C-alpha cells in the first residue's frame, strides 16, 4: 500500500491522502514545543529552544517578520527561514506599496498559498516545518497555526511540536481565564509558560532554554531571550 | 514616451475643518478643440476617498480601471472589507504614486497630475498630489495646472497656514473653490463652465455635486470697452 503511493506530492493515495505531505507533517511533530495565546491586547509566542550537546546553543525558535508581526517555528529550520523571509517580503511590500501594515489574515492567506504549491507540483517538496503566527493589526490580537498541508488556523491558542498536546488541553480550558488578560503583558507570558511547562517531560525551562516573544497595542514585536526571560522561570 | 492627446484642464482643492473639498471642470479637450463635454474628472472611490486627475483622459479611464480593481481585490478574503479594512485614502495615494514614479521610470508615463482628497478612518484629512514624473507633496491647498497659478492665490487667502485649518468652514472653503472655478473659466482657454465638487466630511462623509456651473459673471463691463487705444466708437 503506502509504499506505492508516497514516492512524490505528485500521487494520491487510493484512499485520498498525500503521504509526502503526511510525512512532512511528521517532521513538525518531532520539533520541539511551542505555545501561541492571545487576549485582547495581545499576542504572546513560548517556545522551548532545543540544543545537540550540553556545549551547543539552543537553536532560535522565533523570527520577527515585521514591527507588528512575528512566528515560531517547529520542525525543519531552514523552511522556516525560506517561509518568514517570504512574509517579511509580503509585509515589507504592503507597506512600501499601499503605507499599509499587512493584516495578519492575509499573511496566513499568503503562506497557505505558497505551501499549496508544494504539493500539487513534481519534483518539489512539500515545507517541513509548522508555524504559529502572532500579531497586531487594525483589528486587535491574533494567533494563527500553519501547517504544511497548506491549512491555517485563527486561534485564540495552541502548540506544535511534541508533547503539545499538553499545552494545548491546558490552554482550551484556561481559554475563558487568559482571554481577557488584556493591558497585561506579564500576565499573558506568565499563562503562555504555564501552558508550555505542560509539555515538559524532559527537563524543565531554564534560561538559555526559554524563549519569549510579544506584540500588542502599544507594543511592537520583540524577542525576550535568556536574563530578559528569566523573571518568567 | 508619448504625447497626451485627449485632456483635462485644472484640478483644485483644499482641506476645512473637517474634511476635503475638491473639484474639476467636465471637459476634455483635444488641442484647442473643446471636444468633450460629459467628462467627469473626479474618481470615487468608497466613501472615503475623491480622486480628481487632470492631462491625458485615456490615462485617466485607465487609472479609474485600476482604482475599481484595487476595490475589487481589497475586498477577496476580506471580512472587513467595509469596516477596519477598507480602502484609506492614503492607501490609494501611496498606490497610485507608486505606478506614477514606476511609469516614469520605464520612460512611459501616465501623462497626469492626480489629487488624491479624502479622510483617514482616524478622521484625519488627507490631501496630497502626485504627477507624471512620480513628484508628491501636501499642502492645505492642492491645485494642477493653470489651478496652480490661479486657484492657489486665492484658496491660500482663506487656509494660508495648517493652523487656519480648524478656523475654515465647509461653507467658506465651498465658496473659496466655486469662486475659483470661475477664474479659471474667465482666464484659462481650455475650461469649461460645467464642472464637478465633492466633499469628504468626516461626519457627512462624501458629498458628490454634479452639473454645477458657472454663475454670477461679471461680462457688462465690456460694452464701455471700445478699440485697443485711440478709438472712441
Amino acid at each position: 500500500f503506502r509504499n506505492n503511493y508516497d514516492g512524490d506530492t505528485v500521487t494520491f493515495s487510493p484512499t485520498g491522502r498525500l503521504f509526502q505531505v503526511e510525512y512532512a507533517l511528521e517532521a513538525i511533530k518531532q520539533g520541539s514545543v511551542t505555545v501561541g495565546l492571545r487576549s485582547n491586547t495581545h499576542a504572546v509566542l513560548v517556545a522551548l529552544k532545543r540544543n545537540a550537546d550540553e556545549l551547543s546553543s539552543y537553536q532560535k525558535k522565533i523570527i520577527k517578520c515585521d514591527e507588528h508581526m512575528g512566528l515560531s517555528l517547529a520542525g525543519l529550520a531552514p523552511d522556516a527561514r525560506v517561509l518568514s523571509n517570504y512574509l517579511r517580503q509580503q509585509c515589507n511590500y504592503s507597506s512600501l506599496v499601499f503605507n499599509r501594515k499587512l493584516a495578519v489574515e492575509r499573511a496566513g492567506h499568503l503562506l497557505c498559498d505558497k505551501a499549496q504549491k508544494n504539493t500539487q507540483s513534481y519534483g518539489g517538496r512539500p515545507y517541513g516545518v509548522g508555524l504559529l503566527i502572532i500579531g497586531y493589526d487594525k483589528s486587535g490580537a491574533h494567533l494563527l497555526e500553519f501547517q504544511p498541508s497548506g491549512n491555517v488556523t485563527e486561534l485564540y491558542g495552541t502548540a506544535i511540536g511534541a508533547r503539545s498536546q499538553g499545552a494545548k488541553t491546558y490552554l482550551e480550558r484556561t481559554l475563558d481565564t487568559f482571554i481577557k488578560i488584556d493591558g497585561n503583558p506579564d500576565e499573558l507570558i506568565k499563562a503562555g509558560v504555564e501552558a508550555i511547562s505542560q509539555s515538559l517531560r524532559d527537563e524543565s525551562l531554564t534560561v538559555d532554554n526559554l524563549s519569549i516573544a510579544i506584540v500588542g497595542k502599544d507594543t511592537p514585536f520583540t524577542i525576550y531571550d535568556g536574563e530578559a526571560v528569566a523573571k518568567y522561570i | 514616451t508619448q504625447q497626451p492627446i485627449v485632456t483635462g484642464t485644472s484640478v483644485i482643492s483644499m482641506k476645512y475643518d473637517n474634511g476635503v473639498i475638491i473639484a474639476a471642470d467636465n471637459l476634455g479637450s483635444y488641442g484647442s478643440l473643446l471636444r468633450f463635454n460629459g467628462v467627469e474628472r473626479l474618481i470615487p472611490v468608497g466613501d472615503n476617498t475623491v480622486v480628481g486627475i487632470s492631462g491625458d483622459i485615456s490615462d485617466m479611464q485607465h487609472i479609474e480601471r485600476l482604482l475599481k480593481d484595487l476595490v475589487t481585490e481589497n475586498a477577496y478574503d476580506n471580512p472587513l472589507a467595509d469596516a477596519e479594512e477598507a480602502l484609506e485614502p492614503s492607501y490609494i495615494f501611496e498606490y497610485l504614486a507608486t505606478v506614477m514614479y514606476q511609469r516614469r521610470s520605464k520612460m512611459n508615463p501616465l501623462w497626469n497630475a492626480i489629487i488624491v482628497a479624502g479622510v483617514q478612518s482616524n478622521g484625519d484629512q488627507f490631501l496630497r498630489y502626485v504627477n507624471l514624473l512620480g513628484v508628491t507633496y501636501s499642502s492645505p491647498t492642492l491645485a494642477t495646472g493653470f489651478g496652480a497659478h490661479m486657484a492657489n492665490p486665492l484658496l491660500r487667502k482663506v487656509v494660508d497656514r495648517e493652523s487656519d485649518i480648524p478656523k475654515t468652514t465647509v461653507q467658506v472653503a465651498e465658496e473659496a473653490i466655486v469662486n475659483a472655478m470661475r477664474v479659471l473659466y474667465y482666464r484659462d482657454a481650455r475650461s469649461s463652465r460645467n464642472f464637478s465638487l465633492a466633499i469628504i466630511d468626516k461626519n457627512t462623509g462624501l458629498t458628490f455635486k454634479k452639473n454645477l456651473q458657472v454663475e454670477n459673471m461679471k461680462w457688462d463691463f465690456a460694452k464701455d470697452i471700445k478699440g485697443y487705444g485711440t478709438q472712441k466708437i
